[PDB]
């Protein structure tokens, strides 16, 4: 129900949670001697930070004070990890580090603290992204490098300029806004980069080196669901159905068990190949490969399957065989109707009327 | 603070440690012109300090305290400390001289090219003015008798000049040096002696601006206090105490920022730390930048806005800057978002 | 079947007699043409856009394929594309389905598609067997064995986990399908289950495929008393 959608709360209110209340815009105006400097929330807590160098834990859905805490600095960004418990916080002055806030310190004073600042530090920071997925998976800006981090220990740094786009499967997508912004009206491709966290790269370079067939004992080692898919890819394309099969099976994907025992049932390896092009979305490199094997009937097979009706025809027409009449008929209609859907009418007249 | 982050990426230093007075950095071609003393003069040029050109040019007889750009014709203007006014063109890869100037009475204090490049005006101590064309024939010339000026500029039309006066005092003509009244210098309230203008920028709104009827024009003081106009005589202008001894004002080539270069007395010492603090045209305060040296002489941004030059005790600095962008990712759309120069 | 008005500070859309989409506006509807509103601001045009997705999802409320695809059509997102594709495929709209996927470009699923067709030309009748299909594919897996149970092809569950290796599950639907295929995929999971170590799995694979020797050690390398 659409009621209890909205609320407002004062910085200094000390709220339940319990009230889907009325919206009482005039507290907004009673002044506060610490006003807000930077919130973040997580689909689990809202975390707000005051100038004092307080830091505000509420509830969500609904909202609710649960405690506050008090640092050595105001906070210039704050972000949360997936699982809601590590708070990684930039300083005013550019300076990182993480505040577990279920969790204790010892403090060199001889001191024991709760809610721990944990003895992470690291300067010039400005973008961070904690991994969609993973709870200790984290990534976080210097200048042109991009040193990921899992738990505390962080990684080979990466050579990078752009801005932290989004980070889920052991991938890191980069966006070079610095460069799309000089002529906003003609982007391209290569403005946005793709990287590939360390687990990923290794298993990817033993997939090389060590081979298909060993490779996989990495993976059975130290498994994720990332790597299953790519052993299954790896092994598709050199034709090995055997770790297909079981690569598939790894990450449960009845698709790709459906797939290998298919091409496994196949006569042709010239087939198979054309077959297995195929999966990856390659289709006018299938559709060449039936070409080349005097299957034109698969080429217009795979483009009926797509609906890429105008080449359906085009093969039709082009090719050496008498095309079928309920097949020009069905091809005609079909780019009939691709028009008509697009309210294009006099385009689809042309084709409606031969079919 | 909220907003943008920014570090000191390069250095350039110059030989026999010569102190740069002014620098400026041109946009439609990229190169930085530097001016120091002795009659020091130096176009320098980035690419991807590793500089792909760096060429001294001669002239002048003492320290080069006026330089400025051309953006829509391929020209340098310069002056130093005894009135020789040259202008420079990019020919066959080199600067060379065009025209050659000298009234042979008066420190040209400062100039400034109009919005569309058709005109400069150029302003001496003592009271004249002159204004002429880019075809380096004079249009006209007054001599302003009573007051000594300092600093001007154009309005975005090109039909109002600002010029400043020494005394901390401004002063408003039309394009035919015809007066038309005193600026309102509201931030200089509960003030003691004397005052100098630091600075004047007005943002042309070449990129469009940040809102309609944003503040386009900022003024700034010698005593630290500055204040950002919407147009040459509003009344209720953005109010500023930066708290620190300004040395010169820049917007970045978008409008989006003020960049304020300065010195401010050090927490513990009777020594002084040079400082850059940036300003939002609202004058809620980006951030601030040290920078090591004797003093900062002088401020620009890179036609990009992703650098900025600042002229240091004979060394050029660049702080990198990385834009608080408006954007964001979305199921694989990029959202991202820019003001136009016609909406 | 789609309109729009304005009224007492609102710009109203709506579709079919269901209910209206309202957000606010001061100005007056002059016209209504594809994807965008001609409201008319008190001295000029302003072009209002209509959030297609929302009276697509109405649609799909009342299980309307063939109607919300006319929603779809005018322009929605990749993900309003997949979400209206797969309610028609569980709908067994397949004539829909086929284009709401088309639009997305997905193979995978215009295959099973193709798949369905190619069941109901020879003869093929059984919905139930058609949708523990598509819930197989999705990965719906138990909704897709009881499916496949009271479709009447218990042993086609019995393979999904089979295939899967869910061999508790498996034990309780025991049968064989092809016995060529079955024994050739019998001894290939036997060597996934060598070689990715659980070969227990195996042994049983091994000594159902007649291979005692390769049992014996098997079980007696691995400690198998």
């Amino acid at each position: 129900r659409k009621e209890g959608r909205e609320r407002i709360y004062h910085v200094d209110d000390t709220p339940s949670g319990s009230m889907d209340g009325v919206l009482d815009y005039s507290k907004t105006i009673q002044g506060t001697r610490d006003p807000i400097c930077a919130i973040t929330a997580s689909d689990k807590i809202l975390i707000v930070g005051r100038e004092s160098g307080t830091i505000q834990r509420y509830s969500l859905p609904n909202v609710g004070l649960i405690q506050k805490y008090s640092l050595n600095c105001r906070a210039y960004q704050l972000s949360l990890n997936c699982n809601s418990s590590r708070l990684a916080i930039i300083d005013i002055s550019g300076v990182l580090t993480f505040f577990d806030l279920d969790a204790r310190v010892t403090d060199s004073t001889g001191q024991q603290v709760v809610g721990e600042l944990l003895k992470l530090e690291r300067r010039d920071v400005w973008d961070m992204k904690w991994a969609k997925d993973n709870p200790d998976l984290f990534a976080m800006m210097e200048k042109t490098r991009m040193y990921v981090f899992r738990n505390l220990d962080p990684e080979e740094p990466i050579q990078t300029s752009g801005y932290i786009c989004n980070f889920e499967d052991l991938e890191i997508k980069s966006v070079l806004l610095d460069e799309i912004l000089k002529d906003p009206e003609h982007p391209n491709k290569d403005y946005l980069i793709n990287f590939e966290i360390r687990s990923l790269r290794d298993s990817r370079a033993l997939i090389e080196k060590v081979g298909i067939k060993d490779a996989s004992q990495f993976i059975e080692d130290n498994p994720h669901p990332r790597l299953w898919r790519l052993l299954a890819e790896a092994a598709l394309q050199k034709l090995d159905l055997y770790t297909a099969e079981q690569a598939f099976v790894r990450c449960k994907d009845y698709q790709g068990i459906k797939f290998v025992k298919r091409l496994g049932k196949l006569l042709s390896e010239s087939m198979k190949q054309a077959e297995v092009v195929g999966y990856f979305g390659r289709f006018e490199e299938a559709e060449r490969t039936y070409l080349e094997m005097d299957r034109r009937d698969l080429a217009i097979g795979l483009r009926l399957k797509l609906g890429d009706w105008f080449r359906v025809l085009q093969l039709l027409k082009t090719g050496s065989g008498d095309a079928d009449d309920s097949l020009l008929e069905q091809a005609n209609n079909a780019i009939g109707d691709y028009f008509a859907d697009r309210q294009k009418w006099l385009n689809a007249v042309q084709y409606y009327v031969q079919g | 603070f909220q907003g943008m982050f920014f570090y000191l990426s390069k250095k350039i230093s110059i030989p026999n440690n010569v102190k740069l007075q002014c620098v400026s950095w041109n946009k439609e071609q990229g190169f930085i012109a530097c001016g120091g003393e002795d009659g020091l003069l130096k176009v320098l040029k980035l690419e991807t300090s590793n500089l792909s050109m760096n060429q001294t040019l001669e002239g002048h007889s003492g320290s080069v305290q006026v330089v400025t750009w051309n953006e829509q014709y391929q020209k340098l203007t310069t002056s130093d400390e005894n009135g020789l006014i040259i202008v420079w063109m990019l020919y066959k890869g080199s600067w060379i001289e065009e025209m050659i100037n000298n009234r042979n009475k008066s420190v040209v204090r400062s100039m400034s090219w109009n919005a569309d490049g058709q005109k400069i005006c150029i302003v001496y101590e003592d009271g004249a003015v002159i204004v002429g064309s880019v075809d380096g024939n004079r249009i006209w010339g007054k001599d302003l008798k009573g007051i000594q000026l300092s600093h001007v500029t154009w309005s975005a039309d090109s039909k109002v000049l600002l010029f400043g006066m020494a005394n901390g005092e401004i002063h408003i003509y039309d394009n035919q040096g015809n007066f038309m009244i005193k600026m309102k210098l509201s931030c200089l309230v509960n003030v003691t002696g004397a005052i100098s203008i630091a600075g004047i920028h007005w943002y042309h709104g070449t990129e469009g601006y940040v809102e309609p009827d944003c503040p386009c024009l900022a003024v700034c003081f010698d005593n630290g206090r500055c204040q950002i106009m919407r147009h040459e005589n509003d009344q209720n202008p953005v109010l500023i105490d930066t708290g620190m001894y300004v040395v010169g004002i820049q917007w970045n080539h978008m409008g989006s920022v003020l960049a304020v270069a300065g010195f401010q007395k050090a927490a513990m010492q009777d020594k002084d730390v040079n400082i850059v603090q940036f300003y939002t045209p609202f004058g809620e305060h980006l951030g601030t930048l040290k920078v090591p040296g004797k003093e900062i002489s002088a401020l620009s941004w890179e036609g990009g806005g992703l650098k900025i030059a600042l002229a240091v005790d004979s060394f050029i600095y660049f702080a990198n800057i990385r834009p608080n962008y408006k954007w964001g990712y979305c199921s694989n759309t990029v959202v991202y978002a820019y003001t136009r120069p016609d909406r | 079947d789609m309109l729009c008005f304005s009224g007492g500070g609102y710009l109203n859309i709506k579709a079919s007699t269901f209910p209206v989409h309202r957000q606010k506006l001061q100005g007056f509807v002059v016209g209504y043409n594809g994807s965008k509103i001609f409201c008319l601001h008190v001295f000029s045009i302003s072009a209002v856009e209509v959030p297609q997705s929302a009276p697509m999802y109405q649609y799909l409320d009342r299980k309307l394929f063939k109607e919300a695809y006319q929603i779809a059509c005018l322009g929605v997102t990749d993900t309003d594309w997949r979400e209206l594709a797969m309610e028609a495929l569980e709908g067994l709209d397949f004539e829909t389905a086929k284009k709401a996927f088309i639009r997305v470009q997905d193979l995978r699923y215009l295959e099973l598609i193709s798949s369905i067709e190619e069941r109901k030309k020879r003869g093929e009748t059984n919905n139930d067997l058609f949708l523990a299909d598509v819930f197989s594919y999705q990965g719906k897996f138990h909704e897709a064995a009881k499916l496949y149970k009271r479709s009447g092809h218990e042993n086609l569950a019995l393979e999904m986990y089979t295939d899967l290796c869910m061999f508790e599950y498996a034990k309780d639907f025991l049968g064989s399908g092809d016995p060529k295929e079955t024994k050739m995929l019998i001894t290939k999971q036997a060597d996934w289950a060598r070689n990715i170590k659980e070969p227990k799995a195996a042994v049983e694979m091994y000594i159902s495929a007649g291979e005692h020797v390769k049992a014996i050690e098997i079980c007696g390398d691995h400690g198998w008393v």
